[PDB]
């Protein structure tokens, strides 16, 4: 189906403790494949997935040079932000950037992204047209005018439409056995008495990829979202994901509750009940 | 500056059964700023060789990290995750419960 | 592959 590539930058000043740190990670769909950390002894863009290791030394040397220069750029951007917001040198501040491309089943670009934040709030974003910007405040409008004057959006449109799509299609091919292979969740319902009159029903989904999933509890076919505790989808550590949903039910009503699991790796949605035997 | 306190989930990679090797995970998410300290505990004491993922963040700009170690669950041993963040008055300890 | 376009604020 659809796929995406994303890079995430975090630049963080640490006044009085050290130079500003710069961390970059790259993802194809829900799979991280590269990382860079300016705090490392030898800062290098490094592989984080098996299918990216086959890239030659020119790729890794080029990615490392880019990440080192990007780190210097965002160290300077942190100083500029202090100017725009009239903030002191004493405080620690954070710039975050995420950018990348979404492609459809045809490998055609669906949407490009280039979003920046300052201290965890929207700062400036490339619009869907890949030619204009949206600034969140008057400080970011200063940056916007500079980027309009320097024709920055044209350069990012060229990347998002070209190299982003081309490299993603190539990463998808090199890692086809995992990236284009959907693992359905393995599911079961557990039962945990709270008292002699109440019990928790927990519906589990384990070992699935990609992370998108829908878990819902129904009682006599009626959705129980308001009474369902739904944990965040969480990484298992082996590039698969887990999730559960739980409801507190009165003792004796357990068999009227059904868990419904929707995942693209499934031939069709599941319906689960507590299976005491 | 908006500060967001971390969500914490402590869990095993596979369904735990006593005496068999597994992985102990502590997933922290939804927090900001990025400064966070996570420790995996065995019987109240820090586990020494713990690895963590590279710092990333979600669409709302909040960060997330996975801390993990190899472990073998038993009946006598209690495992937990301890998280410190600027939003917390005391380090938050979440005990590992194989039912969660 | 990461974008090489420089973003000066």
């Amino acid at each position: 189906g659809s796929h995406s590539m994303r890079y995430f930058y975090t630049a963080m000043s640490r006044p009085g403790r050290g130079e500003p740190r710069f961390i970059a990670v790259g993802y194809v769909d829900d799979t991280q494949f590269v990382r860079f950390d300016s705090d490392a002894a030898s800062p290098r863009m490094a592989p984080r997935a098996p299918w990216i290791e086959q890239e030659g030394p020119e790729y890794w040397d080029g990615e490392t040079r880019n990440m080192k220069a990007s780190a210097q750029t965002y160290r300077e951007n942190l100083r500029i932000a202090l100017r725009y917001y009239n903030q002191s040198e004493a405080g620690s501040h954070i710039i975050q950037v995420m950018y990348g491309c979404d492609v459809g089943p045809d490998g055609r670009l669906l949407r490009g992204h280039d979003q920046s934040a300052y201290d965890g709030k929207d700062y400036i974003a490339l619009n869907e047209d890949l030619s204009s910007w949206t600034a969140a405040d008057t400080a970011a409008q200063i940056t916007q005018r500079k980027w309009e004057a320097a024709r920055v959006a044209e350069q990012l449109r060229a990347y998002l439409e070209g190299l982003c799509v081309e490299w993603l299609r190539r990463y998808l091919e090199n890692g086809k056995e995992t990236l284009q292979r959907a693992d359905p969740p393995k599911t079961h319902v557990t039962h945990h008495p709270i008292s002699d009159h109440e019990a928790t029903l927990r519906c589990w989904a384990l070992g699935f990829y990609p992370a998108e999933i829908t878990l819902t509890w129904q009682r006599d076919g009626e959705d129980q979202t308001q009474d369902t505790e739904l944990v965040e989808t969480r990484p298992a550590g082996d590039r698969t994901f887990q999730k559960w949903a739980a409801v507190v039910v009165p003792s004796g009503e357990e068999q009227r509750y059904t868990c419904h699991v929707q995942h693209e790796g499934l031939p069709k949605p599941l319906t689960l009940r507590w299976e005491p035997h | 500056m908006i500060q967001r306190t971390p969500k914490i989930q402590v869990y095993s990679r596979h369904p735990a059964e006593n005496g068999k090797s597994n992985f102990l995970n502590c997933y922290v998410s939804g927090f900001h700023p990025s400064d966070i300290e996570v420790d995996l505990l065995k019987n109240g004491e820090r586990i020494e060789k713990v690895e963590h993922s590279d710092l990333s963040f979600s669409k709302d700009w909040s960060f997330y990290l996975l801390y993990y170690t190899e472990f073998t669950p038993t009946e006598k041993d209690e495992y937990a995750c301890r998280v410190n963040h600027v939003t917390l008055s005391q380090p938050k300890i979440v005990k590992w419960d194989r039912d969660m | 592959q990461a974008s090489q376009e420089v973003k000066n604020w």
